[PDB]
């Protein structure tokens, strides 16, 4: 009865290192909806972050969007920190700006 | 186009840990325009649009009082399929709910529906005549006797394809500088090595509304099918979505793909080639 | 709007 998130982390915009934007970590497919979501920066929660109103596909799995405002740097890393039951250590999923 | 309203609704047990969780969100297309979350501080019906927030406040103390009755519904009905299923107080369980209607470009009824799951798997659904329920298992179907004696259809139809409807073709008049504009997704392709042999590209679609996309690959006109990795389609987070699709190729051939874009708002289903 | 009246299953 159990699904494991899909996890993507990007940005709003087009991300240009000086601007702000805003850093989303988007996870879906997933059952139960019990799920823990932090973003990171430099490997350090970020505590300003807000989420969308859970809900749910065709498939009866769920979706959840995580984001907060940010502006890019070079050296910073961010990154998605994703726990649920299906997971045997919370999921890090880094922020790949180049794709 | 055509349009559609939908309400979605989640109830979450925790035993030991209060009542259950239980969130509602009302859409018009791909669009949120209302929410209630129980553990919210609010605890009422809350706008997330701009077009709706112009509605009274006998609005908001009706939809106050209706998804309420909702959640203790949910409540009642937790406990109750534990039962049907024989399962023990200590688990936690989940209930979902979603309904609503769709009309046409010129306002006509298309299409209602209704559709209940029980830890994440099909329990109850209306049919698409609006008179009859099919459920999933022999569980479900005691569910069904009793929506079949109290003539719950009957009073489900008359909402969703008189009072939704009603509803609907007012917020697209609330919402019309709004919930009438198309955007088209905006394309380009990208090109990674991997190796000094094989580079992966990677098709884009960005700032499209509504969500609905289809993105493929060929090779030399014909579909690859599988090799392609294919992401769900996902919020920007300012109202317009985003997809990508990519696929693994030798280097040297990457003049033999192409990458096929169709959207609601495109005039023509776009190609792309590297 | 949301649609009234719940018959519980």
């Amino acid at each position: 009865i159990q699904r494991t998130p899909k996890i993507q982390v990007y940005s709003r915009h087009p991300a240009e290192n000086g601007k702000s934007n805003f850093l989303n970590c988007y996870v879906s497919g997933f059952h139960p909806s019990d799920i823990e979501v932090d973003l990171l920066k430099n490997g350090e929660r970020i505590e300003k972050v807000e989420h969308s109103d859970l809900s749910f596909s065709k498939d009866w799995s769920f979706y959840l969007l995580y984001y907060t405002e940010f502006t890019p740097t070079e050296k910073d890393e961010y990154a998605c920190r994703v726990n649920h039951v299906t997971l045997s250590q919370p999921k890090i999923v880094k922020w790949d700006r180049d794709m | 186009g055509s349009h559609s309203m939908r309400y979605f609704f989640t109830s979450v047990s925790r035993p030991g840990r209060g009542e259950p969780r239980f969130i509602a969100v009302g859409y018009v297309d791909d669009t949120q325009f209302v929410r209630f979350d129980s553990d919210a501080a609010s605890q009422r019906m809350e706008p997330r649009a701009p077009w709706i927030e112009q509605e009274g406040p006998e609005y908001w103390d009706q939809e106050t009082r209706n998804v309420k009755a909702q959640s203790q519904t949910d409540r009642v009905d937790l406990g109750t399929l534990r039962g049907y299923y024989n399962q023990s107080e200590a688990g936690s369980h989940t209930i979902q709910i979603m309904y609503g209607c769709d009309v046409g470009s010129d306002g006509r009824f298309l299409r209602g529906y209704r559709q209940d799951a029980y830890d994440g798997k099909d329990y109850i659904a209306l049919n698409e005549d609006l008179r009859s329920w099919t459920a999933a298992d022999m569980a479900a179907q005691i569910t069904k006797r009793k929506w079949e004696a109290a003539h719950e259809a009957e009073q489900l139809r008359a909402y969703l394809d008189g009072t939704c409807v009603e509803w609907l073709r007012r917020y697209l008049e609330n919402g019309k500088e709004t919930l009438q504009r198309t955007d088209p997704p905006k394309t380009h392709m990208t090109h990674h090595p991997i190796s000094d042999h094989e580079a992966t590209l990677r098709c884009w679609a960005l700032g499209f509304y509504p969500a609905e996309i289809t993105l493929t690959w060929q090779r030399d006109g014909e579909d690859q099918t599988q090799d392609t990795e294919l992401v769900e389609t996902r919020p920007a987070g300012d109202g317009t979505f985003q997809k990508w699709a990519a696929v693994v190729v030798p280097s040297g051939e990457e003049q033999r793909y192409t990458c096929h874009v169709q959207h609601e708002g495109l005039p023509k289903p776009l190609t792309l080639r590297w | 709007a949301l649609h009234g009246g719940w018959t519980t299953k």
